[PDB]
């Protein structure tokens, strides 16, 4: 028995205040995989952690015991009780699992990462490849194929609402009647798209707070359509004080607290005097109660589901499900391709017992001589080989065709019945 | 000393017949020590194939591959086609016990191409 | 309860089924029922094809069935008026063709103005009337197209969990002989349990509402795991079991 | 024609099917259609179990469908009056037929009977249909192949495509090449085929050489036609008969 | 691909005036089987001929060409044009063919012969075809099992109790056609006191017939019947007084084995009219095939003729016995076919040995050329066949299954397919 | 020495003739081999030649004639009480019956053949 299982907390089943307790950094990926394989019913393991999901891919001997051992590990790593995890856990088994990771790599599910960060991370997961056996690696490697295949055959990616994109949109959903002085803390991959999707909405000026000034200056010249000014983290609390809505994306514990915002001035009377703290950084940078302040409201990555939803984004979605369906049933075809391998080993084991017994019962009736023994042994192995070659060849099958694969497995079943390879 | 080779050689197969791989492993070691000393390529592959087989029963599959890979080397060094096919099967047998069905599959595919001739 | 609203069930029936009975009046004053293929617009108002002309009484009633796993047949009846501008005619003539893949004569296209919808759960049931507003606003169940396919897959590939759900999620007083799964929607799923005593239908709810296909499978796998841990005694069954059953006659 | 009388088809439908739509009038005067299970006596008169009441206007109409191989759906509609059996010996006669048809029991407080006055009969949807007198209906007998028709058709369509295709060349004068052909139905007089082609989709009626009375009669008749058609195409014998020309679009 | 086919003229599809031209007596059975197997697409054959049916059961290579050849043989033997046969031909294939012969042996296909004549005849066919090379094993296998079905229906269901026979219906039809004014009081006459003749008298007695005149060759035969049924008066007359008896009878039942008619128009014209109590009509009921009454004696105003075809008139709520017997037919029909499917692996068992020999021979010859001998040669040969035998024993044993168990049978056939794919035996 | 060498010559010659499809030329070879084997009074060599005769008849379609010679190797083996070639005999006979179209009878002989494969 062996099953490919995906376990974890997604954005659709668990709140951000629950997932962030399990957000495993890239540095601890080898350690997380090591611990998971320390479990009895776990052979291989992998950790996929983005701002919209926390998912654990494992190779389990028994899936009922495999899931349990992992769910406990999730509790012993998050502090969240096992009882609460089960009420928010996401769990798919086999081809539902292999499809899911394909649907993630294709950016088909939930808000997207953007600029192929989702596909880049999976490549990075594979690059971190040490002992994550050959089955999990096989699935992830094929997920990269699907991810890039969807990228090149369907530019669905060029019109998809990304996390950073929805951050800009949701900001305008809460803000009246812009402009209206936007500010972005943290200039990264997420930070870039926040400004990029901010510029495309008619934003004249944007304040960007970041550690590296060189990092910001590189962004300003790429997109010359919006005015970008730099200020360091020292004036982070100061820049937020001179902005109507603050975008926070960094890799930090929260940066803005309750009484750190209480000391801030009110926003302009042109936008209602309210401040919008949009936090797309995971774990969060704002919170966990800043919204208690009168002139300030906090929006998590979870609230990005509220907007938006407008046309071809469902046509491209169906065009990608064609790709997913094709590779998903082609990957499972490759997993079934290897099911005959243990039978081939057992057929040699059966053939050897007969070949030995008949040869041992022959030498007892024959001593002499030197070059003859090597002639009676070659005959013994000659009959067996040409007898095995038939079934042996028809147990090894690959490529596609729902007929050759179907017929090969039936051959295995017959050899099991005929030679009693079950025992 | 030449009689000591065949003596312990067939002696090792007896222990493998009665599932005692530890006492079997020791005998094939000595048999190899004699086979190399007498400088006979044919007798060398015998003890080597015996060693790998005795290791498979102890669960030492990864170690066993090394000795099953020796008989592949002895044949190439002697330009001999003897004992090669059984090696490719034996190696593939080990990978199958490791849970690795793709390498075993490739090594089994090669095993089929030799059963013809 | 744990079942979706009757207004939502009627919409779900109207989206899955394509064959209904058009009840109308005769000149003689006698009621008449004729079979007819139909389609449904975005609001839920039915669109059909007739071989007859528009008569002087326009009031009619459309009865539609939906057989579920050949065990239960929920049904509804749209009661209203039927009648024949090219504005909303070019739209409905397109939706019909998109549903059936066939051509459609625009000279025989009729629309039944929904006044109210009677909604039954099975045969020999009373049913609850539904206002034309509660019906028009209600959305069809998002698991409608995947229900039958998933139900049949569960009934063959997870029978071990279906029997197990009858031991840990419902408080029964009898031994389980056979238990198949009837249906599944956004809120949960129904089971039919057989026994030497008799046969009933139970409604087991999902932990939380399901939105898509992946969600339902994930919810089922979660319930299957807990149900397994309970029977194997790895965790307590810290919840109230389902007690409400329903008599039925096979 | 070579198809049985409409009076006989309606009897055939009433014997095979068990589910219909009861169209009735209310105190409001509105037509109301609800699903209902029914049974049929030796006369063709339907008996159903209804949970509704009353109605004080007893005028009603029972619509029953019969889907044939998922291609054509002949349907009939019994028009008449609903009333209690008589609270006597004729009630126990009905409780037995209901118990024999379904194998389930029956709540006798809910046994209503539709007094047949006249019956409508259509071959499929969107068809005009033919009225049938209650005298012709009662006298007409159900088809002797009704209980094996579906099984025998699927067996032919799955084991006998060669012969089905061959019938389209030697028994019918088609003015085109045939793409696909499935078998629709088979009754005492012959069988219907549906031919698919770029020119159109039509239904043909190929009659048996003589009337068939049983299962052995139908298979021997089919095998006889299958033999002749083979000898004609192989040109071992002449085709001395007039091919079928009449088609029907759908 | 070899299929069991039943072809012929049943009473339900062909009239007696057509079937009697193909009525083969028991004497010509070995010849008929010999001719039929002389055909190209026909291996085995057997001829079942009763007054209700003329049926030829054959084992054909092709079920299309085989039928064509047999149908032509029927035409050349009967004189009837092939086209005219095809408009009345009865034809079933394999599982339907075995189903039919059982329903006939069980007497389910109405009518019956009575007193178990159908079953007695099937035994006789098997007994006669024991020496016939044409009779094969596949046909014998079917017929022998058909007797089993007959004995099972005879013992497990008393369906034979109220079952209408040819003789029974002959009496029923006679009392039905003659005016309702004393159907029994009418003067009865029976020609030929054989098996069919005794059952006429028996059923006449069971309707209150007190007196009957019986015409027959052997008087001992009639006296043997009189001593059996004292409930009815039986008077014996020789054939010399046949017309003399018909002239004094209101209804004449004719059953004999004469190929030519016993009554022609000319003679019946000379006969007086019947009693005025029956309208002066003399009713000739003919339950013989070939008929004993001519086909134009009915042209006489004072005479009406009835054949076996006319026994269809009203041929009974105790039909549960029919369904109880159908349980037996279904039980054996779907079990006999399973037994046939059991034998499909036999050719594969043969090819697999041949495949093994080619390897075993080739490997031993390359061994012997590369090799003093004596007892060593016999030992190396033992190794050569020893490896093969123990290797084949697995697949070989799992190709052989018999003994019901539809699930094991299913797996057995899949074993064959796999051996076909793995070794390319069929290709 | 002289007669024995003559036996083995014509014996393997027939196998050469049977290897390609000329059974009529092969039947002649074993016919001599059988006659030579009988004069030499060698039961072992006699049943070898007898097997060739049967195989050759099978190639000519003369299956019923072949069974007679396959039954001879059984009689020789039973008389000499040596089980060498008995397993092949029951198999060969079943092969003949299979070609005669009598599979039920063939199956019973194969059933005996399968039981001897143990051996």
């Amino acid at each position: 028995r062996s099953s490919i299982v995906v376990i974890g907390l997604s954005i659709h089943t668990a709140p951000v205040e629950m997932r962030e307790k399990l957000a495993i950094p890239e540095a601890e990926w080898p350690r997380a995989i090591a611990e998971l394989c320390g479990l009895n019913h776990i052979e291989e393991a992998a950790v996929l952690s983005t701002c919209n999901r926390m998912e654990i891919y494992v190779l389990a001997l028994s899936q009922h015991r495999g899931v349990k051992e992992v769910t406990e590990w999730m509790s012993k790593t998050s502090g969240i009780p096992v009882s609460e995890i089960c009420q928010h856990r996401f769990l798919l088994y086999n081809k539902d699992a292999t499809q899911h990771i394909f649907e993630v790599s294709a950016g088909l599910d939930s808000l997207v990462l953007g600029e192929g960060q989702i596909l880049a991370q999976v490549k990075q997961v594979v690059k971190v490849g040490q002992g994550f056996g050959r089955n999990i690696s096989g699935l992830f490697k094929h997920a990269i194929t699907v991810g890039k295949r969807v990228r090149t055959e369907t530019n669905i990616a060029s019109g998809a609402v990304s996390v950073s994109s929805a951050a800009v949109e949701l900001a305008l959903m809460k803000l009246p009647q812009v402009s209206a002085r936007m500010c972005v803390i943290g200039a990264g991959k997420m930070g870039k798209l926040v400004i990029k999707h901010l510029m495309a909405k008619g934003c004249t000026k944007v304040v960007v707070v970041n550690r590296s000034e060189e990092r910001v200056s590189a962004i300003r010249e790429e997109m010359p359509g919006i005015e970008i000014i730099y200020r360091p983290l020292d004036e982070m609390l100061a820049c937020a004080s001179e902005a109507d809505v603050v975008f926070t994306s960094t890799a930090s514990t929260p940066l803005f607290l309750k009484e750190h915002v209480e000391n801030l001035p009110q926003a302009s009377p042109e936008v209602g005097g309210l401040r919008h703290f949009v936090d797309i950084s995971v774990p969060r940078n704002v919170g966990s109660c800043v919204g208690e302040v009168e002139t300030a409201r906090v929006y998590n990555v979870d609230d990005l589901k509220e907007v938006v939803a407008k046309e071809d984004r469902m046509r491209k979605a169906m065009e990608a499900q064609t790709i997913i369906t094709e590779e998903s049933t082609q990957f499972e075809a490759w997993r079934d391709s290897l099911e005959t391998v243990p039978t081939i080993k057992k057929l040699r084991a059966y053939a050897e017992r007969i070949r030995v017994a008949e040869l041992e019962k022959c030498m007892s009736k024959m001593d002499i001589n030197k070059k003859t023994t090597r002639a009676v042994d070659d005959l013994s192995r000659g009959i067996v080989n040409r007898f095995l070659h038939g079934p042996m060849q028809h147990l090894r099958c690959d490529g596609s065709d729902s007929r050759t694969l179907s017929e090969t497995l039936e051959n295995m079943h017959a050899l099991n019945r005929m030679y009693g390879l079950e025992k | 000393k030449k009689q000591e080779l065949i003596s312990k050689l067939k002696t090792g197969k007896t222990f493998l017949r009665n599932q005692e791989p530890e006492k079997a492993y020791t005998e094939f070691k000595i048999a190899l020590e004699l086979a190399q000393s007498l400088k006979d390529p044919t007798e060398e592959k015998k003890a080597a194939r015996g060693l790998g087989a005795s290791l498979q029963r102890q669960g030492k599959y990864r170690e066993a591959i090394q000795y099953h890979s020796m008989v592949l080397a002895i044949s190439k060094r002697e330009s001999e086609d003897s004992g090669i096919t059984e090696a490719y099967g034996a190696i593939a047998d080990c990978y199958t016990e490791l849970g690795d069905l793709e390498k075993a599959g490739k090594f089994y595919d090669t095993y089929i191409a030799r059963l013809e001739t | 309860t744990h079942k979706p609203f009757p207004a939502e069930v009627s919409r779900s029936i109207m989206e899955l089924s394509s064959v209904g009975t058009l009840s109308t009046l005769t000149h003689d004053g006698w009621p008449l029922g004729v079979g007819v293929r139909f389609a449904v617009d975005k609001d839920g108002t039915p669109v059909l094809c007739l071989n007859r002309s528009v008569s002087p009484d326009k009031r009619s009633a459309l009865h539609v069935q939906l057989e579920q796993c050949g065990l239960r047949t929920p049904q509804c009846t749209i009661q209203g008026s039927i009648g024949r501008d090219d504005t909303v005619l070019k739209r409905l003539s397109a939706t019909w063709r998109e549903k059936f893949g066939e051509e459609v004569k625009e000279d025989s296209l009729y629309v039944v103005a929904v006044d109210r919808v009677l909604q039954m759960e099975d045969f020999m049931e009373d049913g609850i009337w539904v206002a034309s507003s509660d019906y028009k606003n209600a959305s069809p169940d998002p698991l409608r197209d995947i229900a039958e396919d998933i139900v049949n897959q569960i009934n063959a590939n997870n029978m071990e969990d279906i029997f197990r759900f009858c031991n840990v999620y419902v408080d029964l007083d009898f031994v389980v002989s056979e238990t198949k799964m009837i249906w599944m929607d956004r809120l949960g799923f129904d089971l039919r349990v057989w026994s030497p005593r008799g046969v009933y239908d139970v409604r087991i709810p999902f932990p939380m509402e399901v939105t898509d296909e992946k969600g339902a499978k994930s919810s089922f796998n979660g319930m299957s795991q807990l149900a397994w841990e309970v029977e194997k005694s790895y965790c307590p069954a810290d919840f109230n079991k389902v007690k409400l059953l329903k008599q039925v006659v096979g």
